[PDB]
RNA sequence: GGUCCUAGGCUACACACUGAGGACUUGUUCCUCCCCUUUCCGCCUAGGG
RNA sequence: GGUCCUAGGCUACACACUGAGGACUUGUUCCUCCCCUUUCCGCCUAGGG
């Protein structure tokens, strides 16, 4: 080989509350729209809602968060208002095996990531 | 290819420098004219821009000069912005950092990363 | 003014161990020497010598922090030896002041330091 | 200017890249060498060697390494050097990073960074 | 005055971290970017045989 | 079969982090870098009125 080929390492663990929500660039849009939705709104009775979600998208899922976000407010009567923040994720694409003897070659990067606090206003 | 929906924190920061990013801008470029720009101490605060496909790198821009000036006041709002050739909606994002404070009450205020 | 003005903050507090020695640009080369010979030799019988110092030289004290245990070694007859590890050491200019309202507005920069374990090695 | 004593590793990376840091040198030239050179799976190992105004670049110049692959073993080595251009004796070293476990008992050794 | 001991103190950076500026077959290039070398009884405080 | 409920599941990245490659009065420049749009009874699993 010329050149390594170009595996990636899982961003780490996400240290994920119920209420936080990572978006991704595999699974449908409208699945991640509706299933944000839901955990908003709760059930027909408007049981189990949420008073806030955190959705988080890294790299090109920022647009796919912000996206989202801007839907869920969208479609709210102006009950759900929306706050970002950014930050920076380092992220490691493997090289070589991590094999039970020695710590692994890895690659490592920066990427962009945006955190979109959702959370439900209501009068009084 | 033309965008639409003075500035998009005319409200905090009327004079501020206004870092237009396109997909394609070089990030390099962006940054030498923004670190210069802050390097003044008359220029208080910088705005960084884009949509679609340059939002990835309009927030990459905000977080390399957060990583050169720490202290800086963040303040991140989300926008939709129409585009012709075909009128399509894209996300977008304009990020403000100020050497002055801004009041944390702002919607999208991230208080300034400390160095320990 | 056109362009702040260079002002350095005090990189970190140095967590000094008593065998630390930290080398720097301003003092005289024999008295840093010097201060480094004794504390490796002790008294005039050798009373309360160190095993080993560490010699800690960032951005250009790397030559010296070097040179000084390049130095110790030569005059040892071989009972000192030298272990330099490197590392990276995140430095901050103030460009505001901070003051008690504000965090400082600050410049950020990266210098090289270099790490030089100096200890005595014994027959037996 | 020419230099000489008063490969640097030899005995532990016989074929290794050697980087020959000079004052002059810009960091950016040496780095897109040694990365290029590092991302070939076939290169084990790289040298950086300085001298005098050269020490601090030679290690700037490891540590940026460090901090793109991690997972390399390292070994540092303090070395005099004479320099005719009215003789000078100047001290330098050479950092040797290695894909390849290098035995810990070396002296200069430093163990990589886990980055968890 | 002499001589020994003991306890302290003796400033991590060249904005040199993808450095700066010039030159040239771009790029492991050349030039420019003041001094800091090399202790053996180091110096300075207190205190004690 | 119909209807409601409850619990859980539904993959953070374009090597796009001083990105890549071309072009040109160098540099907030231009051009190229496939799709991913937008739920309103979302989908799947188990269990209970």
């Amino acid at each position: 080989p010329v050149e390594y080929t170009l595996r990636k390492r899982l961003p780490s663990r996400l240290p994920r509350r119920p209420n936080d929500i990572y978006v991704n660039m595999k699974t449908d849009f409208k699945a991640q729209l509706a299933r944000c939705q839901k955990l908003l709104d709760g059930g027909a009775r408007g049981q189990n809602a949420c008073s806030e979600i955190y959705i988080h998208g890294l790299g090109l899922a920022i647009n796919r968060a912000i996206n989202i976000a801007l839907q869920l407010q969208a479609g709210s009567f102006g009950s759900l208002q929306v706050a970002a923040n950014t930050s920076t994720v380092e992220l490691v694409d493997e090289l070589e095996p991590e094999t039970d003897t020695r710590e692994p070659l890895t690659r490592i990067r920066n990427n962009s990531a945006i955190h979109i606090r959702v959370f439900r206003v209501t009068p009084k | 290819s033309e965008e639409a929906p003075s500035g998009p924190f005319a409200d905090l920061a009327p004079g501020a420098v206004h870092m237009r990013v396109k997909e394609g801008s070089k990030i390099r470029n962006l940054m030498a004219f923004a670190t210069a720009s802050m390097a003044q101490p008359a220029t208080r605060a910088i705005v960084f821009s884009g949509c679609g496909r340059a939002t990835t790198k309009t927030v990459t821009c905000a977080e390399i000069l957060k990583r050169r000036l720490a202290g800086l006041h963040q303040v991140t709002r989300l926008r939709y912005r129409s585009v012709r050739e075909v009128l399509k909606n894209v996300p977008g994002l304009a990020i403000l950092l100020s050497k002055d404070a801004l009041d944390p009450r702002q919607p999208g205020y991230q208080p300034p990363n400390p160095h320990p």
